[PDB]
This record gives C-alpha cells, sequence and structure tokens, in this order.
C-alpha cells in the first residue's frame, strides 16, 4: 500500500532533490531504516507527525495528506545505505515497507594517476580512474570496493579484474567497455 | 453480577417465592435488547485495538503536564500502563454489553477505584478525557445500527459517572 | 451467582480475551430459544405442589421404615420439615433451568448440605431417592408426557430442556 | 543496546527440523519474527505479546512458534521444503508505543543436494616491487574460491594485533554461469597497508560454517570442518 517514485536516485554532492514515501490510508508515525552493506537495518528516524533533524537529513509527516518526505543534502561518503520507509497504517498494527532506495557516493580524487602494472601470479589493480564511466555478460569484473586511510585522510575506488583463461592479460580487462585515451604505455 | 435474570432472582430468592409471571417477564425483555447489545459487542471485540489507542491519544493532548517529570506518565513504562488501563476499561465494556447489565463494570473496576487512585497519585479526569473523546466519535449508521449506539453509549456514560 | 451470559465471560477472564465470535454464536442460541425456556420453567412451578407431595408420598411407601417409631419422618414435626426442605430443593431447581447456569443450585441450597444431613441423623438412601422422583416428575410436566395434567402449547421438541433439568437434580443427588 | 540471538547461522538439508532462538535484553514485552524473502522484501510472520499469539498472517501451521518466557521466543518448522529458505529477523519492541529494535538475524540456505558442497581453496599474493618503488604503496589480495555458502567473515591480525581499520568484503558475489544449474559464488577481499608498515619487516583467514553433529555425515568425501591451517606471509 506504498508507492515510491523514483525507485532509486543517485545525486551528486550539493543537488539539491527530495525522498517521498506515499500511503492510502490514515498513518500515525513512520519509521525510517538504513541497512548496511552487511544488511543490518539501522533505525534512522522515528517521529510521529512532526518534524525531526539528525545531521544533515529531515523528515515530515502530515496526517490529513497521507505523504512523507525526506531531503538529503550534502551526502558524505559515510551516507551510503538502502533507505526504506515503513508506516503503521491499516489497523494501527503492522508496519508496512516500501521497495527502498540505493544511494552510493564516490570520493573525489585530487590527482588521477591511471596506470597498470603485472603482479606474477604464484602457481592488475585499476585503481586512479575516471567515475564517469560505468561497467556493466563474459567479463569477469566485481564491483568498486571502497578504502580510506582514515589517518591521511586520502580516498581512491579500486577495482579488481581476473580471469580463468590463460590468453587474457590484465592490460586489456577494460576491452569490452570504452577505455579512455589517457591509457600510458610502457 | 447485576443483570435482568440476577436481579428478579435475587428480588424472588429474598421473599422465598417460585419465578412468577412477573419475573419470567423479566427475562422476556432480555430477549428482545439481546438483538442490539450483541452487535455492539462484535463491533468492539473486532476494533478494540484501534479504538484503545486512539482514545488514549486524546486523553494525553488535552493533558500534555502529565509528560513533566514527577507525574503520572513521566516515563515510557509509565505511559504504556495509561494504554493498558483503558484496555481493561474498554474490556469491561464489553463484558458489560454481554452481560447486559452494570454487574462487570461495578464488581471489577469501580469497586476499589476511589482508593487506588488517590493513592498512587493518578488523576480521575486523565481517564474521564478518554472516555469522552470515544463517546464523540460514536457516529451512526456507519459504526453500528441506530440501537447499538444507544446501547454502546449507556455504558460509556455509566463508567464516565463513577469518575465524576 | 452467574447465568449462562456471565458463564461465557467469567471463562473468557480467566484468558483475559474479548468474547470471541465462536462463544457468541453459543450465546445466540441460547436467545432464539428463550421461548421454550421459559415456556419450560412455567410448567414446572405451576405444578410444584403436587410433584413435591409425589416424591415424598413416594419415597415413604417404598420405605415404610421411615414412619416407623424412631424414623426420621416419624411425627408431624418431621413430616413438615420433610415437605419444607423438599420443596426448597425443587425452588432452587427452577432457579437453575431459568438462569440456564448450576451455579445459583451448588452455591446457596448445596452448599454444606451434606455435612448438615450427617448431623441430624437423616438418611442420605432416603433422601436421593426423594430427590430422584422429583426428576422423574419434573421431565414428564416439561416434556408435557403428565397423566392426568395437560397444558395447551405449541407443538414442537423439549430434548435440551428435559436434559437440563435431568442433569441439574443429579447434581443434587451426587453432592449428597 | 541491541539484540542478540543464538544461533548465527544454520544450514540444512530437505526434511531436517531447523530452530532459531533469540532473547532481548531491554524492558520490552512483545517480539516478532519477521520472514525476509530472497527479494528482500519483509512480511510479519509471527508475533507474540507475553503468551498470547496477537498476530496470524495466514502462516500455514506447519509453522509452530514456542516461547517460554517473555525474553524468550523460539520457532520450529516441521516438513521443511526447499522454497522455503530465506533469511530471519527477529524485533522486539513495547506492544503500544515506542520503536522496533532490530536484531543482526540470521540466514537459512537449504541444499537441492548435499554433495555439492566443496572446501575452499585460499591463495594469498604477495606485494609487487615495482608498485611499491613506484607509487610508495603496497596492496595485499587474498582469495577465496569453491566455497559454500556465503557465510565467512574476514579478519587479518597483524602479528597479533587487533586491528578494525583497511577492511573491504564484497557484498555481493556474481555469476558466471547463468541457467547453468547453481552457479558457483566468490567474493574478493583487499587489503590496503601504509608503505612503512609493508617496508618494515598479515593472514587471510577465511571462516567456513557448514553441518552440525546433528546430520549426519557418512559419506565418503572427507568432511570439511574447520581445521588448523596456517600461512605467512610479508
Ligand atoms: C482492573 C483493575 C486495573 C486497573 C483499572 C488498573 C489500575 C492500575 N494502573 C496502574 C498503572 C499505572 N497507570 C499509570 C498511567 C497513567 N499515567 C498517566 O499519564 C495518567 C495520569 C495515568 C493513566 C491515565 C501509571 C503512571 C501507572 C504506574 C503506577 C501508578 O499507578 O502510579 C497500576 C499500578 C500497577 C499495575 O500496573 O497494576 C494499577 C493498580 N490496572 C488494573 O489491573
Ligand atoms: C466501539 C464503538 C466505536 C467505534 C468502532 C468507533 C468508530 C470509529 N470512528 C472512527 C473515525 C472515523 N469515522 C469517519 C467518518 C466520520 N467522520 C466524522 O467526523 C464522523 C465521526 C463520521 C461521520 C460518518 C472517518 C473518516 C474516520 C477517521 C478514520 C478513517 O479514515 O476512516 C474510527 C477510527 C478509524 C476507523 O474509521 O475505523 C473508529 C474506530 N467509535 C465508537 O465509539
Ligand atoms: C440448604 C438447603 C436446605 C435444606 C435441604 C434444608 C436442610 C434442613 N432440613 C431440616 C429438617 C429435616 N430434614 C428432613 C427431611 C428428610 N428426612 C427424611 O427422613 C427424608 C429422607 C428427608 C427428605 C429430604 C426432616 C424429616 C427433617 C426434620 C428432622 C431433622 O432435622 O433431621 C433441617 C433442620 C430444621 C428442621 O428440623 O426443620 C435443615 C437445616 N434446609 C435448607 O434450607
Ligand atoms: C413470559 C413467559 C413466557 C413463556 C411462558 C413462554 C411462552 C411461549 N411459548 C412459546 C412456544 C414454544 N415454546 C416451546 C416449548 C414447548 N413445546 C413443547 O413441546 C413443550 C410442551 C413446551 C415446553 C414446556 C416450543 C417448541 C415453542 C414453539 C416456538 C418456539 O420455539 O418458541 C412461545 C413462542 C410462540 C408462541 O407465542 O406460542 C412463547 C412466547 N415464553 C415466554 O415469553
Ligand atoms: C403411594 C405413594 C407413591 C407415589 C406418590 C408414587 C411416586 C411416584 N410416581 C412417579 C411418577 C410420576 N408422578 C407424577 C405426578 C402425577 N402423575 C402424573 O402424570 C400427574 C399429572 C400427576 C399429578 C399428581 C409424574 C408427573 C410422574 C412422572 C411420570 C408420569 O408422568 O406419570 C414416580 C417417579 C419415578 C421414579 O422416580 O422412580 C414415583 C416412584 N409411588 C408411590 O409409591
Amino acid at each position: 500500500q506504498v508507492e515510491q517514485s523514483p525507485s532509486a536516485l543517485s545525486l551528486h554532492e550539493g543537488t539539491s532533490s527530495a525522498l517521498r514515501c506515499n500511503f492510502t490510508t490514515t498513518t500515525r508515525s513512520v519509521q525510517w531504516f538504513r541497512q548496511n552493506s552487511r544488511g543490518s537495518l539501522i533505525n534512522l528516524f522515528y517521529l510521529a507527525s512532526g518534524t525531526k533533524e539528525n545531521g544533515r537529513l529531515k523528515s515530515a509527516f502530515d496526517s490529513k495528506e497521507l505523504y512523507s518526505t525526506l531531503h538529503i543534502r550534502d551526502a558524505q561518503l559515510e551516507d551510503s545505505g538502502t533507505y526504506f520507509c515503513a508506516a503503521e497504517a491499516g489497523s494501527f498494527n503492522k508496519l508496512t515497507f516500501g521497495a527502498g532506495t540505493r544511494l552510493a557516493v564516490s570520493p573525489y580524487i585530487q590527482n588521477p594517476d591511471p596506470a597498470v602494472y603485472q603482479l606474477r601470479d604464484s602457481k592488475c589493480l585499476f585503481t586512479d580512474f575516471d567515475s564517469q564511466t560505468n561497467v556493466s555478460s563474459d567479463v569477469y569484473i566485481t564491483d568498486k570496493c571502497v578504502l580510506d586511510m582514515r589517518s591521511m585522510d586520502f580516498k581512491s575506488n579500486s577495482a579488481v579484474a581476473w580471469s580463468n583463461k590463460s590468453d587474457f592479460a590484465c592490460a586489456n580487462a577494460f576491452n569490452n567497455s570504452i577505455i579512455p585515451e589517457d591509457t600510458f604505455f610502457p | 453480577m447485576k443483570s435482568v435474570i440476577t436481579t428478579t432472582i435475587s428480588a424472588a430468592d429474598a421473599a422465598g417465592r417460585f419465578p412468577s409471571s412477573s419475573d419470567l417477564e423479566s427475562v422476556q425483555g432480555n430477549i428482545q435488547r439481546a438483538a442490539s447489545r450483541l452487535e455492539a459487542a462484535e463491533k468492539l471485540a473486532g476494533n478494540h485495538e484501534a479504538v484503545v489507542k486512539e482514545a488514549g491519544d486524546a486523553c494525553f493532548a488535552k493533558y500534555p503536564y502529565l509528560k513533566n517529570p514527577g507525574e503520572a506518565g513521566d516515563s515510557q513504562e509509565k505511559i504504556n500502563k495509561c494504554y493498558r488501563d483503558i484496555d481493561h476499561y474498554m474490556r469491561l465494556i464489553n463484558y458489560s454489553l454481554v452481560v447486559g447489565g452494570t454487574g462487570p463494570l461495578d464488581e471489577w473496576c469501580i469497586a476499589g477505584a476511589r482508593e487506588v487512585y488517590r493513592a498512587l497519585n493518578l488523576p480521575g479526569s486523565s481517564y474521564i478525557a478518554a472516555f469522552v473523546f470515544t463517546r464523540d466519535r460514536l457516529c451512526v449508521p456507519r459504526d453500528m445500527s441506530a440501537q447499538a449506539a444507544v446501547e454502546f453509549s449507556g455504558a460509556l456514560d455509566y463508567v464516565i459517572n463513577s469518575l465524576c | 451467582m452467574l447465568d449462562a451470559f456471565s458463564r461465557v465471560v467469567v471463562n473468557s477472564d480467566s484468558k483475559a480475551a474479548y468474547v470471541s465470535g465462536s462463544d457468541l454464536q453459543a450465546l445466540k442460541t441460547f436467545i432464539a430459544d428463550g421461548n421454550k425456556r421459559l415456556d419450560a420453567v412455567n410448567s414446572i412451578v405451576s405444578n410444584a405442589s403436587c410433584i413435591v407431595s409425589d416424591a415424598v408420598s413416594g419415597m415413604i411407601c417404598e420405605n415404610p421404615g421411615l414412619i416407623a417409631p424412631g424414623g426420621n419422618c416419624y411425627t408431624n414435626r418431621r413430616m413438615a420439615a420433610c415437605l419444607r426442605d423438599g420443596e426448597i430443593i425443587l425452588r432452587y431447581t427452577s432457579y437453575a433451568l431459568l438462569a440456564g447456569d448450576s451455579s445459583v443450585l451448588e452455591d446457596r441450597c448445596l452448599n454444606g448440605l451434606k455435612e448438615t444431613y450427617i448431623a441430624l441423623g437423616v438418611p442420605t438412601n432416603s433422601t436421593v431417592r426423594a430427590v430422584s422422583i422429583m426428576k422423574s416428575s419434573a421431565v414428564a410436566f416439561i416434556s408435557n408426557t403428565a397423566s392426568q395434567r395437560k397444558m395447551a402449547t405449541a407443538d414442537g421438541d423439549c430434548s435440551a430442556l428435559s436434559s437440563e433439568v435431568a442433569s441439574y437434580c443429579d447434581k443434587v443427588s451426587a453432592a449428597i | 543496546t541491541a539484540v542478540f540471538q543464538t544461533p548465527n547461522y544454520h544450514v540444512t538439508q530437505v526434511g531436517n527440523e531447523v530452530s532459531f532462538n533469540c532473547k532481548q535484553t531491554l524492558g520490552h514485552d512483545t517480539m516478532y519474527w519477521y520472514k525476509q524473502d530472497s527479494k528482500k522484501l519483509l512480511k510479519i510472520m509471527f508475533s507474540y505479546n507475553n503468551k498470547q499469539l496477537i498476530v496470524n498472517e495466514t502462516v500455514p501451521r506447519r509453522f509452530s512458534p514456542q516461547s517460554s518466557d517473555k525474553a524468550h521466543l523460539n520457532l520450529r518448522i516441521k516438513s521443511v521444503e526447499p522454497e522455503d529458505s530465506a533469511v530471519y529477523l527477529c524485533a522486539s519492541s513495547f506492544r503500544w508505543v515506542g520503536e522496533q529494535y532490530f536484531g543482526p538475524g540470521t540466514r537459512l540456505t537449504v541444499l537441492e543436494d548435499l554433495k555439492n558442497v566443496f572446501p575452499p581453496e585460499v591463495a594469498v599474493f604477495e606485494p609487487s616491487a615495482a608498485a611499491a618503488s613506484h607509487t610508495q604503496k603496497a596492496t595485499l589480495v587474498c582469495l577465496a574460491t569453491g566455497f559454500y555458502p556465503d557465510h565467512v567473515e574476514l579478519s587479518w591480525w597483524v602479528n597479533g594485533k587487533e586491528v578494525h581499520s583497511g577492511v573491504c568484503t564484497d557484498p555481493q558475489p556474481l555469476k558466471e554461469q547463468p541457467a547453468l544449474n547453481d552457479s558457483r559464488y566468490a567474493l574478493s577481499s583487499r587489503l590496503r597497508v601504509s608503505a612503512t608498515f609493508w617496508q618494515n619487516p598479515f593472514r587471510c583467514q577465511v571462516q567456513f560454517y557448514g553441518l552440525s553433529e546433528n546430520d549426519e555425515w557418512t559419506q565418503d568425501r572427507a568432511k570439511p570442518v574447520t581445521q588448523i591451517v596456517s600461512a605467512e606471509a610479508w
């Protein structure tokens, strides 16, 4: 009994938008949930016909209009997660959930140095690349895994690319896609 | 349990008489009214969670001062207990409609209410405002029929008058 | 005491639950045949005088030792008391039939009767014989099968109420 | 603070009986067992206030909840089917007012064939000298393949020192051959360290969970139970 549009919204830092969760019947209160990478739901908001702020977010609820809104501003890296809206609508007995929204934040690279080295395999790190390029069948490419040195405050997005056929090397891992012209040859 | 049946049997028992036509006339009245009361008891049984949960909210809206420290309802455990009492009162009103008299109300909630609330420092007007709001939503014929609403409102006015 | 309606409530209290639909439907059958219940009860009350004298004289005839010297129904003082309390038992049975529950019979008459009858020396063998005659008389009056007394009543069945009366008189005989 | 339940993981075959127990330490009185399916859709399965069931969402009779105390709520499932494979979530809250506090949750896996589980092979590579000399940084890589199910937690212990910084495990696997029965699932992990730590002279431990003593493993194949295999890398 909850319709959510759009399903996903990936916003750059500074761009302004809102998140909405709609209901068909009168609801006393709405609980907002955050799902981490491990899949655990951490309580985010708990309000009943009011406004609550926590960090850079804000929520609202109008019982007469039967809707709730969520606004995000200046998204940080640590705020990655899945957004869930739960309403106690109906017979005021059970919690009903929405579809969900996934948001991921990419870091800013001060000095990109695109280069690929060959590491000997006993018995290939595509780092410092442009985040504007997307990846998709027959290519074995894993998702970008985030690292962060909390001492030096250096962030980077790095990926691994391997295969089982010996005829393929790490030099042409990004062959099916459109590689940038910034590639450097030895 | 005071009702139509026990009142006449107790009256006949005291005088040492067999049940006469006067006593059988009283029980006949129960047959006519039992149709209306048992509709109101069915309606309340299937929607007690919604009635009780909205009734408690109206009490706290009228008296925000119960939230202050040092008063009844000053913590989350206390506030839950407030809703639990309203459920008990709405449960006995369901018993009153089924029994047909003020029996279950008198011997289970009203008998010692004066001493208990005074000792525990529970204001009586907090419970009154809970039932006044419930009696105000009650409308005809969307909720129940014309006669069922009269029977239900009769039990609620009985409860309020004891707390007045 | 507790009537048919109040017995349902007391049972639902022990579980702290509202009166469910299943129990409410059982009450609706009780109300629908409520005219039969008053129609039954009136038959018992209207003949209460002759039912008791059926029992007491019937119990004596089969056991002549009651009226012999030294018996417990010898003089007029004992005979009058036998009629007086035997009618009390029938009075409380009509309360149980009218109310639809046997709680009134157990609490106000059957509570402590057995220990009293022992103190007075009343025989238990003879007392239950008199009661068992009263049950047979009431059931025959309830079903409208009395040999010499007819009452005009619309055609129907009363096996439900006759089974009710028989069980109530059995409770009295089982207690003492 | 939070709600903790045991056991953490449990995998069984068709015909077995499973039971997860949840305990909560707050002053709460109402517990729920949420059955989130493979589509990550949460539908309430049981709710218990004190000793009385209060919610029955057309649950089939095979599922039977057994509750002893207000801090305990168990579930015994009979005639278990493979299609009942899902993640089960324990919740606790006050009945009338208050927010629901959730627990970590339990994952249940049902196997079509019990012979499709194989021991993993773990290999750790060495840092590249050219990369460390050019970028002043070294990164270690650990890879685990041929394992089942995804019940792994990777931790790195640097010379017996517990560290909670610089750990990254893949959230989801990648299927290699779609529609080819049950494809193998593997996830990789990465370890970014400082130049000084690597320059001055460390164990990828892959936790495994499988069957228990309550299941009969009388097959010819060796039991892939937890054992002590130790590798070193600089
Ligand atoms: C059948 C009889 C019956 C009742 C009618 C109630 C009566 C009752 N309620 C409470 C329980 C309570 N009731 C409240 C709730 C309140 N806080 C507020 O904001 C209001 C002023 C007030 C209700 C409007 C509080 C504060 C308590 C805790 C102890 C107390 O009474 O002060 C208590 C104390 C312990 C207990 O929970 O049993 C009792 C005896 N319970 C029963 O079983
Ligand atoms: C045990 C007996 C008993 C009840 C069951 C309640 C009946 C009742 N009325 C409303 C309350 C309501 N009833 C109406 C309709 C109306 N608009 C009004 O101002 C009038 C009250 C009414 C004229 C037809 C609406 C629209 C609501 C609000 C909830 C909703 O959206 O349905 C509610 C809240 C939710 C619901 O609608 O079910 C309840 C429980 N009153 C009692 O005493
Ligand atoms: C609580 C219920 C209730 C009763 C049933 C009576 C109980 C009762 N009955 C008798 C009184 C008596 N009870 C009987 C009756 C009998 N003796 C027999 O030989 C028969 C077998 C038997 C038929 C029932 C007799 C004969 C007496 C007088 C003698 C005696 O007390 O034993 C007395 C003593 C007072 C008196 O003598 O009048 C009492 C207390 N009263 C009540 O209100
Ligand atoms: C004020 C007190 C009072 C009474 C005394 C009864 C009187 C009474 N009896 C019946 C009529 C009836 N009651 C009986 C019962 C009986 N059928 C038999 O075979 C037996 C002889 C007899 C019990 C002794 C039956 C079967 C009917 C027919 C309709 C019905 O079920 O009520 C009816 C309904 C139809 C009619 O008017 O005839 C009424 C009102 N009820 C009351 O309101
Ligand atoms: C001489 C001492 C004496 C008696 C008195 C009888 C007592 C007697 N008559 C009975 C039987 C009995 N008696 C009556 C009452 C009576 N019959 C009628 O049908 C009508 C209209 C009546 C008004 C007076 C009824 C209603 C019954 C039940 C069966 C019947 O309809 O006859 C029963 C009950 C059966 C039992 O319990 O075993 C007995 C024993 N016998 C004796 O030894």
